[PDB]
């Protein structure tokens, strides 16, 4: 009982870890994609 | 002048090896050489190609270049880039349409030779244009083969003329060109190799959400991963 | 002379065609990336 | 394992995309084209 309830809380914990890796991929994708595509924006509004 | 065509009418007669389509061409350029000023023609893929290669032979013996059409009959069968005339029936029809309108734009791109009345009247009407054009009459083929074998022996002293002043640029660019096209279309075949399985990997990324459905079901996680589904589908 | 000057103007024309395909890739990349990343912006400022 | 198989040669293909600019340097040298393709170099390097 102890180690399988440890398994449910540990599965919750590392499911949270890889899902926060997924939404962390979403977050750094958001900020990276945003920053270098707005850096590409003036050279898109001008000649590239 | 005006060239706005609509490629329609997929009249399929055979499927697989070299499908022949009487496809629609909306004929613009309402200049007074064009009679009705508003007309659209059909063009059967077995008919106008052979007559166009006859006319291409004609304006080749006075000396011009040809625009490449969608190719067939030993031209579209022997190493265009890979081959597969069997695939020119249902899926590479878009490739046929793309290279077809490239061919049409290059027809427009000779405005000094755009005033050719016979091909203008043939593309101006829809007459099932002379269906004997699908041909195999290569009796001049071996003739120009040993003519090429003679020219490869006797080109050298004539290269030393004023022709050199005009050909050294073309020789340098054709050497650099065959090198860069070898490398570039090798990259293109590796792209054809791995982009399809990349798309399959994105499909397996979508199926990984059902794999997560075979695990702990939290709706806060589920909204995030279902949002990532359409994210990776848009990216793919 | 006629057909090689046709080649220089035709090379200029279809170099312009594939380069306008490149900057067209830049343009639809700009507007698509902009529109769906600003559509992803409220669900990034909220839970995803 | 298929990802380990093909992502490395994908990275090599992006390296050959960069070397395609030297292949363009073996061709017509226009600076408006050159700025666009040199900008696309760091674009595809960021994406890779």
């Amino acid at each position: 009982r102890k180690e399988v309830t440890r398994f449910e809380k540990e599965k919750s914990k590392d499911f949270k870890n890889h899902v926060m890796k997924y939404l962390e991929t979403l977050l750094h994708s958001q900020q990276q994609l945003a920053k270098y595509w707005e850096a590409f924006l003036p050279e898109a509004k001008a000649i590239s | 002048f005006d060239l706005t065509v609509g490629i329609t009418d997929p009249e399929k007669i055979g499927d697989g090896m070299n499908a022949y389509v009487a496809y629609k061409v909306t004929t613009q350029t309402s200049l007074p050489m064009f009679r009705s000023r508003q007309f659209a023609v059909k063009r059967r893929f077995s008919d106008f190609l052979g007559l166009y290669e006859k006319l291409s032979e004609k304006h080749s013996q006075n000396g011009f270049i040809v625009p490449p059409p969608p190719e067939k009959s030993l031209i579209g069968m022997t190493k265009v880039k890979v081959g597969k005339e069997d695939s020119s029936s249902a899926e590479f029809l878009e490739k046929r349409r793309a290279a077809l309108e490239r061919y049409l734009q290059r027809i427009v791109n000779h405005p000094t030779m755009l005033q050719d009345p016979d091909v203008r009247e043939f593309l101006e009407k829809e007459e099932l244009p002379r269906a004997v054009g699908t041909q195999a009459l290569s009796g001049a083929g071996l003739l120009k083969m040993f003519n090429k074998a003679t020219d490869a022996v006797s080109k050298m002293t004539i290269k030393m003329n004023e022709s050199d002043i005009w050909f050294e640029e073309k020789l340098q660019e054709v050497e650099c060109e065959e090198q860069r096209l070898r490398k570039l279309h090798a990259v293109v075949e590796t792209l054809v190799n791995h982009r399809k399985e990349l798309a399959l990997n994105t499909a397996l990324f979508a199926k990984s959400l059902a794999m997560l459905g075979s695990s702990e079901d939290n709706t806060a996680l589920s909204r995030a991963l279902s949002q990532l589904a359409e994210v990776e589908e848009k990216i793919e």
